[PDB]
This record gives structure tokens, sequence and C-alpha cells, in this order.
């Protein structure tokens, strides 16, 4: 315990690995530390460390924060096996300024601190307003068809989104920056939902079961489509796969033959189950020489936070659906949900991404909380709502002191 | 630091910071208005600057 081996990073990045003493005060060692980088620097035949101008040489962690001066090295949290660095920090020391009359000072110094408005930032501004203004567009076109399912509502449709999809290609083709990019991309995201609802409203006659099945199916090609040739935007189009795919299928079974939503239901939860078990696996098989590496590692992070989120949307739309006040044993998917939700509460702690974490945490608490307000809106009661209030709020309560005490 | 007498920083030592008076030189204003005269505005400024 009287020594510790560490590595010390120094200039350039060469990393050396050393054994120091484990209680003399960090100030102590710098210098010395710093003669034998440089010795063995020379050896090497590389250019040694240097100062430039005024400043100091300090010993600081991998976060480049400096350890205290006066400090033992084992009164701080440093182990063996552990890294360091030594860095220059230059002198800071400069003259104050002052401004007296009191306008030209405000003006001054409130340029310095924030951004202006400029030209790059306008484009995007303008871009995300045509992609509100349409999906606003496709939304009252898709609510007209309610009361009169003719033609018009695909006919019209269909030449937005013809419109919208021609801009995008010509923007695509052009763009040469990440800038340019996101307006490109905002662009075509906005075109697959007019498409979508075009298509879905082509059969003819009162609204239901057959309609809904073109539209997922659409729209799960479409979102896969505008993937395969992009490669941009992972997660968002991902998402929309997956709920687009599982609707697809049920629908189809709705269309078809089934005997009850329940039944169907159920056969979704299971289906989200059994893919939530299957979730790593299928973002690990989805996706000098270093570069290889990294690009696979984000690639793969993406399509898993997208997947974690995709069945997280159809649990709790399918777990809100299958619980009911009225319907049987009106306990019996009341301590189901209870199950479920302990389920994804235990798994999520096996992430150390933090959205992936969070994103799982917090589908348990949101299914729970649907729940509750379920059950306080219809059968309603004041004994019911006052319970129902009371836990709503103790129940997070309890969650924040758990990790809070 | 030398000796040799054009050096002017020798047997100088620094204390501390503080305040001390610029390099540049001030001239008075030429035709003062008397100071019933004064326009109110541009007599703080100047007094002030």
């Amino acid at each position: 315990p009287q020594a510790v081996v560490v590595g010390v990073m120094a200039g350039e990045g060469v990393q050396i690995g050393v054994l120091l003493d484990a209680n003399a005060p960090v100030s102590v060692m710098t210098d010395p530390l710093l003669k034998v980088v440089n010795s063995r620097l020379r050896e090497l035949g590389e250019a040694p460390l240097e100062a430039t101008g005024r400043g100091r040489w300090a010993l600081c962690l991998v976060d480049g924060a400096p350890l205290r001066a006066t400090q033992s090295l084992t009164e701080q949290d440093v182990y063996d096996g552990d890294r360091l660095w030594i860095r220059f920090i230059a002198d800071t020391e400069r003259r104050s300024q002052v401004i007296e009359h009191i306008s030209t000072a405000v003006a001054s110094d409130l340029s310095k601190r924030f951004a202006r408005i400029d030209p790059i930032v306008a484009v995007q501004v303008g871009a995300s307003m045509v992609a509100t203004g349409v999906v606003l567009a496709t939304g009252v076109l898709g609510w007209w068809r309610w009361h009169h399912n003719t033609w018009l509502t695909t006919i019209y449709t269909a030449v937005i989104g013809v419109l919208v999809l021609a801009v995008a290609m010509l923007l695509l083709m052009r763009a040469k920056t990440d800038a340019d990019r996101r307006v490109a991309d905002i662009m075509l995201m906005s075109a697959i939902m007019p498409v979508t609802v075009a298509a879905a409203a082509a059969p003819p006659g009162p609204v239901g079961s057959p309609q809904a099945v073109l539209g997922f199916g659409v729209l799960t090609v479409a979102a896969a489509l505008a993937l395969r040739f992009t490669g941009r935007r992972l997660g968002i189009y991902t998402t929309i796969v997956i709920i687009g795919a599982l609707t697809m299928l049920a629908a189809l079974a709705r269309m078809v033959a089934a005997t009850s939503a329940v039944t169907l239901l159920s056969s979704l939860l299971l289906i989200c189950v059994v893919a939530y078990h299957a979730a790593p696996a299928l973002s690990r098989r989805l996706a000098s020489s270093v570069r290889d590496v990294l690009l696979q590692a984000e690639r793969a992070r993406s399509f898993l936070s997208g997947l974690l989120t995709g069945l997280g949307v159809m649990v709790v739309v399918c777990m809100t659906s299958l619980c009911d006040p009225h319907t049987g044993q009106r306990w019996l998917p009341l301590i189901l949900a209870g199950f479920t939700s302990g389920f994804l509460l235990l798994r999520g702690r096996s992430y150390v991404d933090r959205w992936q974490s969070i994103t799982l945490a917090g589908t348990a608490v949101i299914i729970a909380a649907a729940v509750c307000v379920r059950y306080a809106l219809e059968l309603s009661s004041p004994l019911a709502v006052s319970i129902v209030a009371a836990i709503l709020v103790l129940l997070p309560a309890a969650g924040m002191a758990a990790a809070a005490h | 630091r030398k000796p040799d007498g054009k050096d002017l920083n020798f047997g100088v030592v620094r204390v501390g910071v503080g305040m001390t008076r610029p390099e540049v030189t001030w001239g008075e204003p030429q035709n003062m208005p008397t100071d019933i005269e004064l326009e109110p505005v541009t007599g703080k400024a100047l007094q002030e600057f």
C-alpha cells in the first residue's frame, strides 16, 4: 500500500506506466515526473515537452481537472491501475476593463455573451414551419373522410406528397454540409405523412378495419425505404417501422377474423414481451482500421434506443386498452399490469446508456399512471379520485425518495 | 536583469496588483463654457469620462 502503479498521459499522446508514492503530496512529484517523461521522449527520439510564455505545469485527471497540490495521493480516490495526465495551464492574468457611460456599456457587453440571428439559422426555421403546415393539412383532410369518404381526400393529398417529395429530391442531390442536410431531412420526414393517409384513404365506403391495413403498411415501407438510401436519422425512422409492422398484422387479423380486441391485444402484449428479450440481439445483428468499429457502435446504439422506444409505445397502448373497470374480473388485468410494470422496472437496470435506461424506467411509470387515470375517469367516485390522487402523487414521490435517500 | 544603466527595471520588485495612471496625456478642452452655460447631458458625460 506504500506505492501505486498508474498510467500517465504526456505530450502529444504518449501513455507511460509509472509507480508513484502513495502518501507524498502530489506537488512533490510533478517536477521529477516531468524530467522522466522528457528523458524517455529524448531516448525514444521524440520531441520533449516545452512551456510557452507564462503558465505552469500541473497533474490532472483524464478529465482535465487538476488535483489538489497539498493532498496525498491516497487521500484522493486514486487507485492502482488508474491513469493521470500532466498538463500545462497558461497564465490568465490580464487588465480589467471599464466602460462608464451606461448605454455604450450595455450594448458592448451584451453583444459578446449571446448569439445574433443569422442566415444559416433562418433557413431551418422556414423548413420547420412548412413541415408543421402540411401535417396540419393532412390532419384536416384526414378528418373530412369520416363524414364523406369520397375520392377528394386521396386525390388532394396525393399531389401535395408528390410536390413535397419532388422538392426534397432536388435538395438532397444539391446538399453539401450537415446544415444543408438538416434542411433536406426535415423536408423528407414531412413527405411520409401525406403519402400514408393518401393510400389509406383509397378504399371506398365507411372507414374501418379495411382502410387501416393499407396505411400502416405503406408507412412501414416508406420509413424503411427512406432509411435504405438516406442512412441518417436512424432512431426516428426505426421507431415508425416497428409500430407500423405490428399494427399491420393486428389490423389484418381484425379485418380477416377476430372474436375480440382483448384477444389481439393480449397477442400483441406477448409479442412485445418476447421482443424485449430479443432486443439487444436485434441491435447487434442489424448493424486507420479503427474507424470501422466506431461507426458500427453508434449505429447499434441508435437502433436499440428506437427499438426499446417502439415497444414501449405498443405496451402502454396495449396495457391501457386491456385493463378496464367494467370488463369481467376487473382486478385480474390490474394485477397483471402490476407484474408487467415490475418486469420493465427491473430489466431497465441492465442498460448502461442513459437514454436507454431512462426510457425503459419511464415506460413503467407512465403505464402505472395511465391505468390510475383510466380507473379514475371511468367508474368515477369521490373516494376513487381521492384514492387515485393519493396513489398518483405518492408513487413518484416514493421513487424519488428511494433514489435520493 | 542587468545593472548596466540602460535597463530601467533593475532593483524593482513586484509586490502585488493595483491602480496606476496610464501613459496617455489629456489636453484640456478649449473655449469651455461657463458653468451656467453648460448643457446637462454632455457635461456629466465629459465629467465621468
